[PDB]
């Protein structure tokens, strides 16, 4: 319920604007930022066959997008960025993510160790 | 119609046909956004394999959903990014085009049989970039990727 | 567009500057559309004083 | 004539509708732009 | 007759010159 | 009346006039031929222990090379830069 809500405005947001993405490379920057956000988000909502996420886990990934992190990120490499930051956090953070289904929320503690995994993480991805 | 719709069902690969596509002279005349296979799965054909038909979907699927924006607005209007992936939709479109050896009363050119692992390296390949110089037509109704790029050599003189 | 009707590119996207004009006159009546209203158009040195006229119109 | 072609035509003319409100609003902005910068320029091109 | 127009140069780029020095500055 | 104007900005609607040459205009004019400039401004918007700096390093361009204009596009920066601490 504490990324859910903030993801749905912004992809609605996105999608009064979407039909011009490929179009709208005029426009002030707001209407800029809702594409770059929105189109981002909307690569976070790809997901695979076969493995289907607990709670924390997509909450986790939806907390990137949502926070800005993966702002910058070229679109088509955000699922290859996904799988790979997913396996991270589960192999090395299961203390992270057990603390986010712990409190049942991503607290502020949560939330400044994902920053400093998702940021640190991101710039050797897109390396 | 109720005929074909109830028989989907009962495939585990389906290659669709259409006339619009037939009509433009891409033979043989398969709608790519159409057609789909139980083992076009990356547990069972491979990754690579998996990537390059995907990522051939995607480009394609693209493409038709700009068509008719730029048949008004004009190619003019777009990005770089996006001409590039129209010039390269219409080059894989042509790719996918195949003299057959059945059909050599029709097409006037020899039948041609393509090696899997070359047709995924030929996709692959269009998709980076690789033949982003040559012309569309070297790719239209040939076999391997190379006969694209002898064709492009032809065409010139 | 004057040149695939009938050589310079990327004119029109950014705002024209003087500098432009330099850039044609160095290469080197002139026509261009002179704005009246938001609908109503009409068809050494001082020679890049004047490309840059009809470039700023 | 059919439903398909239609849907198609409709998709396509939407896309467009948004696009030409965009391009308005951009030459807007940048006619804003041109028609200030239009007043030094006139004084300055009499000579 | 000037230095810059010796080989070369118009006016126009001494002008062009002239300009982006007092921008600079 | 005297019309005192660049490209971008117009300033009138006795003058002084530097023969053009880069050079002072009470009532700085970059270059041109109402006196038509390229860059005409202000005299308050000029800095100026940065056009000692960019007189400085230009005379370091200078010391190349070589081929004529270039060299000569030096010089003239130079000239510039020279009637810009001059100005002020």
């Amino acid at each position: 319920k504490q990324v859910a809500g903030t993801m749905k405005l912004e992809l609605a947001q996105y999608r009064e604007v979407a039909a011009f993405a490929q179009f709208g490379s005029d426009l002030d920057a707001a209407t800029q930022q809702l594409l770059s956000r929105g189109v981002r988000l909307t690569e976070l909502l790809k997901q695979g066959q076969y493995s289907p996420m607990a709670i924390e886990e997509q909450v986790a990934v939806i907390y990137a997008g949502v926070r800005g992190y993966l702002d910058k990120l070229e679109p088509s490499k955000i699922t290859k960025f996904e799988n790979a930051f997913l396996s991270h956090v589960i192999s090395q953070h299961q203390a992270l993510l057990g603390k986010i289904r712990t409190d049942g929320k991503i607290s502020e503690e949560s939330d400044a160790k994902l920053k400093e995994i998702v940021t640190n993480f991101l710039a050797g991805f897109e390396a | 119609d109720p005929a074909p719709a109830t028989t989907f069902a009962h495939l585990d690969a389906t290659t669709v046909l259409s006339r619009a596509i037939a009509e433009l002279g891409i033979y043989p005349a398969v709608d790519p956004l159409d057609s789909t296979s139980r083992i076009m799965d990356p547990n069972i054909v491979g990754s690579e394999h998996y990537d390059v038909a995907r990522g051939v979907q995607k480009i394609l699927q693209d493409y038709k959903s700009l068509q008719d924006i730029i048949a008004i607005l004009g190619m003019d209007e777009l990005s770089e990014e996006d001409k590039l992936t129209v010039s390269r939709a219409r080059k894989i479109q042509r790719f996918l085009s195949q003299p057959f050896q059945v059909a050599e009363v029709f097409t006037g050119h020899l039948g041609k049989l393509v090696p899997l692992k070359e047709t995924i390296k030929g996709f692959q390949q269009i998709l980076a970039g690789e033949y982003d110089h040559l012309p569309e037509q070297a790719f239209y109704m040939v076999g391997p990727i190379e006969e694209a790029v002898a064709k492009a050599d032809k065409l010139a003189e | 567009k004057i040149r695939s009707i009938l050589t310079f590119k990327e004119v029109g996207r950014r705002p024209p500057t003087f500098g432009d004009a330099s850039v044609i006159a160095l290469e080197l009546s002139i026509i261009f559309n002179r704005f009246r209203s938001v609908i109503s158009y009409k068809t050494e040195y001082s020679l890049a004083n004047i490309i840059y006229y009809s470039l700023k119109e | 004539a059919t439903l398909k072609d239609i849907t198609r035509r409709l998709k396509s003319i939407k896309n467009i509708q948004k696009i030409t409100k965009s391009m308005k609003m951009v030459a807007a902005a940048k006619y804003a732009r041109a028609e200030r910068e239009l007043k030094p320029a006139r004084v300055y091109g009499v000579g | 007759v000037a230095y810059w127009r010796q080989a070369g140069l118009s006016y126009i780029r001494y002008s062009q010159i002239c300009a982006k020095a007092v921008r600079d500055a | 009346s005297f019309t005192f104007a660049s490209p971008t900005q117009v300033f009138f609607n006795q003058v002084d006039v530097p023969t053009l040459r880069p050079g002072l205009v009470v009532v700085f004019v970059s270059s041109g031929s109402q006196l038509l400039a390229e860059e005409a401004v202000t005299l308050d918007m000029l800095d100026l222990g940065a056009a000692k700096a960019n007189l400085e390093k230009a005379q370091s361009e200078l010391l190349g090379a070589a081929d004529e204009a270039t060299r000569a596009e030096i010089q003239i920066r130079i000239e510039a830069n020279e009637a810009l601490v001059k100005a002020l």
